[PDB]
């Protein structure tokens, strides 16, 4: 139940270069070969790199990879729109379960539109839902480009891990992106804090909305 | 190379299910095989691996004692036996071929008819943990749910959903199964400023989505706003009034 940490997204203009890091531990990357997989939207993964820096026959020399210590790095040059996909690193060894792991995954975006900043709207639990002994906070995120966000939730000023469900960004009719995040609480958790916040990070800028039980 | 998974479906927690994967166009009994899963919208995760001959088996910590990989080399088939299923086992399950062949290193031939190779005398190659070919996967949804139309809750406009000028209001379409639902406002008469978001599959194995609409805050006292929710799988159509505060 360990993981190889990857950045959630990287992006570049067409023709440019991106790198994707893969940070692990002595037990996995430190002692083992690294492999890389490409997964295009709605498709099965495909092998990209094996034995740390080797390409299968169909893979162009625009893809290259390496490792140093406990970290691996994939590089993509001459980036083209067809390289948009999720990329996963991995290790696998027979010795120990902890050497059999995939990375958290990195979405590669090829920038073909201007940046667009998200509109964020946060709703508290309705009285009707609370009367049914449940509570859902709803954070809606729209009109952003590129199509990747991370969402964090806070109770007062403490981070909230449990109860969060967040969708993958989906293209809107105007070719910008939308997503949503839901925090499921008990009525007690909702009413026992001074506030809750949804924090949306897009291209390294974080914007935040807050709601409170006492309106 | 071709891999075709089968056996997936919707199943209740605590039950058992066996997935299968049929191999074609390569020498199945010369390669190790893997199962890998992907929960919806999440990352890849190793589940199980097995040597070309079915002797050596490896399983991920999250499934120890519950899932068992096996294979039948007389049928080009790989199996995953899944017992005591849990909601967090919901995922697309991929079958994948391992790269390294149990490659023959010495073989004799029919002396006159030497296009005919005789049973391999010596070979080597075991699992290397490189998945060079993948199937399209089979979906496993673990949930207690039967066909169920949604509950709808209003997302009321407030001073905290107003910037201006404009107010945002919506409806939360909660706990339905299966997809899809469609949403409109004021029976289709309100379309400007409407956005309906894709659903999330909750750990309870039911879906939820939201629809939000931006309107003049001056109108909140004069204009009625009603969200119309259709769920064809259950033949239900519900209308929910959304009003301040
Ligand atoms: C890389 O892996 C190693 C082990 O494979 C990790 O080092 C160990 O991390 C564990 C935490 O999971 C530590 O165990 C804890 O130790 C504390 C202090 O004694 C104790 O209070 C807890 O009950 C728990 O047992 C362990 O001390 C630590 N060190 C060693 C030598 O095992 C390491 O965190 C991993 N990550 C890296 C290195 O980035």
């Amino acid at each position: 139940q360990s993981v190889l940490t990857q950045p959630p997204s990287v992006s570049a203009a067409p023709g440019q270069k991106v790198t994707i890091s893969c940070s692990g531990n002595t037990s996995n990357i430190g002692n083992n070969f690294v492999s890389w997989y490409q997964q295009r939207p709605g498709r099965a993964p495909q092998l990209l790199i094996y034995e740390t820096d080797k390409r299968p026959s169909g893979i162009p020399d625009r893809f290259s990879a390496s490792k140093s210590g406990t970290s691996g790095t994939l590089a993509i040059t001459g980036l083209q729109t067809g390289d948009e996909a999720d990329y996963y690193c991995a290790t696998w060894a027979a010795s120990l379960s902890s050497a059999r792991v995939f990375g958290t995954g990195t979405k590669v975006i090829v920038l073909v539109q201007p940046k667009a900043n998200p509109t964020v709207t946060l709703f508290p639990p309705s009285s009707e839902e609370l009367q049914a002994n449940k509570a859902t906070l709803v954070c809606l995120i729209s009109d952003f480009y590129p199509g990747a966000v991370t969402v964090a939730w806070k109770a007062d000023s403490s981070p909230v891990k449990a109860g969060v469900e967040t969708t993958t960004p989906s293209k809107q009719s105007n070719n910008k992106y939308a997503a949503s995040s839901y925090l499921s609480l008990t009525p007690e958790q909702w009413k026992s804090h001074r506030s809750y916040s949804c924090q949306v990070t897009h291209e390294g800028s974080t914007v935040e909305k807050t709601v409170a039980p006492t309106e | 190379v071709q891999l075709v998974e089968s056996g997936g479906g919707v199943v209740q927690p605590g039950t058992s299910l066996r997935l299968s994967c049929a191999a074609s166009q390569f020498r199945f009994d010369g390669y190790g095989m893997h199962w890998v899963r992907q929960a919806p919208g999440k990352g890849l995760e190793w589940v199980a691996s097995i040597s070309h001959d079915g002797i050596k088996k490896y399983h991920a910590e999250k499934v120890w004692g519950r899932f068992t990989i096996s294979r039948d080399n007389s049928k080009n088939t790989l199996y995953l036996q899944m017992n005591s299923l849990r909601p967090e086992d919901t995922a697309l399950y991929y079958c994948a071929k391992d790269l390294r062949e149990d490659e023959c290193e010495e073989w004799w031939s029919d002396y006159y008819d030497f296009g005919k190779q005789l049973p391999c005398a010596k070979s080597r190659g075991g699992l290397v943990g490189i998945a060079d070919n993948w199937g399209q996967g089979t979906m496993v949804t673990v949930s207690s749910a039967s066909t169920k139309g949604p509950s709808v809750f209003p997302l009321a406009p407030s001073s905290k959903s107003t910037s201006g000028g404009t107010a945002a209001l919506g409806c939360l379409v909660k706990d339905y199964f299966p997809e899809p639902v469609t949403v409109s406002w004021n029976s289709g008469a309100l379309t400007s400023g409407v956005h309906t978001f894709p659903a999330v599959l909750q750990s309870s194995g039911l879906y939820s989505l939201s629809s939000v609409v931006t309107v003049p805050s001056s109108s909140l006292g004069t204009q009625t706003y009603i969200c119309n929710v259709n769920h064809k799988p259950s033949n239900t159509k519900v209308d929910k009034r959304v009003e301040p505060k």
